RNA sequence: UAGCAAAUAUUCAAAUGAGAACUUUGAAGACCGAAGUGGAGAAGGGUUCCAUGAGAACAGCAAUUGUUCAUGGGUUACUCGAUCCUAAGACAUAGGUUAACUCCUUGCAAUACAAGAAGACAUUCGUUUUCGUUGUCAAAAGGGAAUGAGGUUAAUAUUCCUCAAGCUGGACGUGGUAUAGAGCGGUAACGCAAAGAAACCCGGAGACGUCAGCAGGUGUCACUGGAAGAGUUAUCUUUUCUUUUUAACAUACUAUGGCCAUGAAAUUGGAUUAUCCAGAGAUAUCGGCUGUAUGUAUGGCAGAGCAGCUCAGAGCUGUCAGUUGCGCACCUGAUGACCCUUGAAAAUCUGGGGGAGACAUAAUUUCACGCCAGUUCGUACCCAUAACCGCAUCAGGUCUCCAAGGUUAGCAGCCUCUGGUCCAUAGAACAAUGUAGAUAAGGGAAGUCGGCAAAUUGGAUCCGUAACUUCGGGAUAAGGAUUGGCUCUGAGGAUCUCAGAACUGAAGCGGACAAAGGUAAUCCGA
């Protein structure tokens, strides 16, 4: 049984608010009610508890997430780039400290 | 000769008085221990909870007191990705990792930061909002200056010795989901000083507000009000340099550059 | 059909004000005041939240009335922790000191 | 209602005593004009102040 | 009110102002000790235990029958 | 004279009295119909409560009666509440401001700060030691040490009486645990009347949202055999109703979950109504441990209570054994869904980590049984169509708990049992006009600014269902049928629903009750 064509979870809003608005919302809502894979126990049990707060039922970990997601792309980006910059910091200082021997 | 709502917000006996019963603690940094200036102190995330007025989660952090047997609890701002039971490191030598707290001068250019300090030992000032981050632009050679790029996008020079959290404030994106119902707006504003709902100044009679004109509902006097406008005078867009929406001649932002 | 009467001068229905209907030897149906249920005892460690076994779930007062048994268990942290947490504690402490010594000899 | 201060109880008691009728033998004194007690009060028609 | 199954503890209790109350029911009999914070009942079915316990009534304790 | 007309209702005999439609008993007829006209509270009232008596006035008729008048009498608590705790809050102190009055700060405690607490010896001081920044008030629904059943008064009673319990603080007595350092058992969860201790640091309970369904228990309701009583008996009815009860508290067992072994799961399994879980060890073992009763048994306890039957205050008999419910109200247990909401605190009880001190005739110890105490204040009565507020005995207003049978989707309506009530001045006539209630042949808005008002429609089952659309909707669209009674038949389950057929009536049958009239356009405001 396929119960809705366009609407899905948005159907609760019935006919209110206008289409495009509850498109935007279909999107977000499906994000927040989705189960996420826990980094720690590797189960896809992680659900959102509060706005910024996610829990994994089985492994009992709570992580600071984004509002509607577990993972905020700009935050992942900041991790990726923090690391890369760590590499460069250390490589640089450590390398030219050998020049300090002169 | 009535008193607008504009004015009624500065009254402390008043109706507009924050609803504080839910507040867990101020979210600030560690005290400025010797340990933090010359070394690193480590603590645990006992939990990250939700404060009722806050978009950003709060982290509850256990620290061992340097001078006694007591165990110190403190509440920090959630850096996105921090886990309950994480080890958080604060101080001079603390290394760069999500949620650790260093001086900015030790943080590499281009890095993303939270809860920066305006004066050294703020226990935090800048970029506390959910999802907010500040951008690290440059360091002076001396080490005493750092250029930060604030969420608003204005650049600021801060003593490099100031405390910063590596990473981004948690719970970002909430601002993006449209609020459909009015009730939502209601509950939300229920935990903060009441701003809701907002009655347009024109709905009102000349007694309740400079705007409410009368028979037609218009402002009828220029709504750009000068910075020096007296208490009950200051109503429209204040001290505004521009008014309209810029459509069309947007190439001007570029050609003007 | 028998009907009841609050016996306390508190007519409002509050979690603390609950009543139960008892049938007496008289043939009366009498209100008797029922007490409140309490939350079971949980292990105190971080994020653990396990229901402790072998300790009584009792309203805080009656805790002074019970036998030492119900107040306790026989482990290293009998009252405060569950076994799993105890175990992991032991292990962690031992192994951590081992790494400590190793670092010590590698320094000397 | 049920719940009362001491103060209350005492005040009420007072007004309760003061609410008696002139004793039938006082009207026989030589120097008195008093046929009745003019200050009597009825709970239904007039109310006291206790708060 | 406590009741006792084994005659021994009962006898330790009435051996320990002491009076003993015995009462008859159709199928059973009961012996009853008064003590500060408890009323001790002892029930038996068969007449043997019965008479044996009636024997057991000491000079210190006076026997009341209802 | 206007007027005494809302809230369906009264009637008969006796008695009392000068006098009775209005008082008391009895006999009839009706009402509130467990969303009460019932049983109790909070606010508010303050003696309005109880008994006896009664001239006037008042109780808009009346009165032999009273919420009225007079006289006397009624409110017993270790376990109920206040008192304690903290909240939204608030106020001192300190500091500062003011001509001054006043005003500003203070729990995340200060715009303050040389402010405290404890111990021991001393036992005053003093001495001495230890640790230390500094107040209070605000909840008779929040938190909150422990009590019940039976009986009693004209009026009080979880208070008094009788019987049976628990709690906290005292202080020793008698037994018993433990130790020359400080219980014993099990692999393990864990177990067992008892099994040494200070500073110090951490805990648990207290301690918590809304909604949805599932499971269990209590109370209630229903039914079954037995016994006692009562109603019906021209006829019929092995009949119809009634009683058939078990308090806190003691001991032992069981109870929706979670753990511990042993062993590991792919032809993946397990499991709920729903989800959901597993190699981060599922399923499974004559396996084991543990947590919650408003459960069971016994004690309490039958000696009480209840129902019958005698005797002239005493006496006798029975109070027994079963079954079921998507029934109902409450409580509990395990879940699920929800939030740009995420749902107090403190006092209080208790546990852990630590082992500084103390001690041989000793020292210390959450075992039993015994001895002593529990102060102060509130406890009457109304809580409303007559004890409150509405100048009143006003058709208004005023926060809660308990809830029976029948019909039914139903806590609706209608009718009933328990309990309550007939109180609203009365009699007679029966015109106009009126207030409320209905029904009108033929026509069908011609009435009227206007379909105002009325009328039609209405449940459930089966058919059938457009344009338009934000694809959710529109939608009971529109529309078409059926519905009783009776006699049979089949299907769904454990160790009450659904469907068929036949017969029968003035073609009636959601028979009362309950219960939408449609359609097509235009304008606003989402
Ligand atoms: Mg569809
Ligand atoms: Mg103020
Ligand atoms: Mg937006
Ligand atoms: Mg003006
Ligand atoms: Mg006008
Ligand atoms: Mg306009
Ligand atoms: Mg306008
Ligand atoms: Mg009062
Ligand atoms: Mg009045
Ligand atoms: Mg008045
Ligand atoms: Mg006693
Ligand atoms: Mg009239
Ligand atoms: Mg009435
Ligand atoms: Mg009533
Ligand atoms: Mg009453
Ligand atoms: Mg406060
Ligand atoms: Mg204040
Ligand atoms: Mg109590
Ligand atoms: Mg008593
Ligand atoms: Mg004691
Ligand atoms: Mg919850
Ligand atoms: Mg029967
Ligand atoms: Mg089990
Ligand atoms: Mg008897
Ligand atoms: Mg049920
Ligand atoms: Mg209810
Ligand atoms: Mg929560
Ligand atoms: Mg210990
Ligand atoms: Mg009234
Ligand atoms: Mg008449
Ligand atoms: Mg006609
Ligand atoms: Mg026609
Ligand atoms: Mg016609
Ligand atoms: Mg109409
Ligand atoms: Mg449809
Ligand atoms: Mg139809
Ligand atoms: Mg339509
Ligand atoms: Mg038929
Ligand atoms: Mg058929
Ligand atoms: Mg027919
Ligand atoms: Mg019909
Ligand atoms: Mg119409
Ligand atoms: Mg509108
Ligand atoms: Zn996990
Ligand atoms: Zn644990």
């Amino acid at each position: 049984a396929k119960r809705t064509q366009k609407v899905g979870i948005t159907r609760k809003y019935g006919t209110r608010y206008g289409a495009s608005l509850r498109k935007v919302v279909k999107k977000f809502e499906i994000t927040q009610h989705a189960k996420y894979g826990c980094p720690f126990c590797g189960k896809v049990a992680v659900k959102r508890a509060a706005v910024g707060i996610w829990k994994c039922k089985p492994c009992k970990k709570i992580i600071a997430g984004g509002a509607w997601e577990l993972t905020t792309p700009p935050a992942v980006t900041a991790k990726t780039t923090m690391n890369r910059l760590k590499k460069l910091q250390e490589e640089q200082a450590a390398a030219a400290a050998l020049e300090k021997k002169n | 000769g009535r008193v607008i709502r504009a004015q009624r917000k500065g009254r402390a006996n008043g109706v507009y008085k924050s609803h504080k019963s839910g507040r867990i603690a101020p979210a600030q940094y560690r005290v400025y221990d010797f340990a933090e200036r010359q070394g690193y102190i480590r603590g645990c995330i006992r939990d990250i909870v939700h404060e009722p007025g806050r978009g950003a989660p709060l982290a509850e952090v256990a620290f061992r007191d340097p001078y006694r047997y007591k165990t110190n609890k403190e509440h920090f701002i959630a850096a996105e990705g921090q886990y309950s039971g994480q080890y958080v490191y604060c101080g001079l030598k603390a290394q760069i990792a999500v949620g650790n707290v260093l001086p900015i001068n030790r943080i590499p250019e281009g890095t993303v930061v939270c809860n920066v300090e305006e004066k050294v030992g703020d226990r935090g000032t800048f970029s506390r909002a959910s999802g907010c981050y500040a951008t690290i632009i440059g360091h002076s050679e001396d080490g005493d200056k750092t250029r930060i790029r604030l969420p608003s996008g204005a650049r600021k020079t801060i003593p490099g010795s100031c405390r910063a959290t590596v990473g981004i404030v948690a719970g970002g994106g909430r601002t993006d989901k449209p609020i459909l119902k009015a009730g939502n707006q209601f509950h939300k504003y229920a935990r903060k000083r009441k701003s809701w709902p907002r009655v347009r100044g024109v709905a009102m009679n000349p007694v309740d507000h400079p705007h409410g004109g009368g028979n037609h509902q218009h402002i009828g006097h220029p709504a750009t009000v000068s910075k020096w406008a007296s208490a009950g005078q200051k109503v429209g867009l204040r001290a505004a340099r521009r008014t309209g929406l810029v459509r069309g001649g947007q190439k001007e932002k570029m050609a003007m550059k | 059909a028998q009907r009841i009467t609050y016996r306390r001068r508190c007519s409002y229905n509050t979690r603390s004000n609950k009543v139960r209907k008892v049938k007496t030897p008289g043939g009366r149906l009498v209100a008797q005041y029922v007490k409140k249920v309490v939350n079971y005892t949980k292990c105190s460690e971080a994020g653990c939240n396990v229901a402790l076994n072998g300790i009584a779930q009792v309203r805080p007062a009656e805790y002074a009335t019970i036998a030492r048994s119900a107040k306790t268990v026989s482990r290293v942290y009998g009252g405060e922790l569950c076994h799993t947490c105890v175990r992991s504690r032991i292990i962690r402490a031992f192994l951590t000191e081992e790494v400590k010594i190793v670092k010590r000899k590698m320094i000397s | 209602g049920a719940n009362k201060t001491l103060n209350m109880k005492k005040r009420f008691g007072r007004k309760i005593k003061q609410n008696r009728p002139l004793p039938n033998w006082y009207r026989y004194k030589s120097d008195t004009n008093i046929r009745y007690n003019s200050k009597r009060r009825n709970w239904r028609r007039t109310k006291l102040k206790i708060y | 009110p406590k009741e006792i199954t084994d005659i021994k503890k009962f006898m330790k209790l009435w051996q320990n102002k002491k009076v003993v109350y015995v009462k008859t029911n159709k199928r059973i009999t009961k012996f009853k000790l008064r003590g500060k914070k408890y009323l001790y009942t002892f029930k038996t079915a068969d007449p043997k235990i019965a008479k044996g316990i009636k024997d057991a009534i000491p000079a210190t304790y006076s026997k009341i029958e209802i």
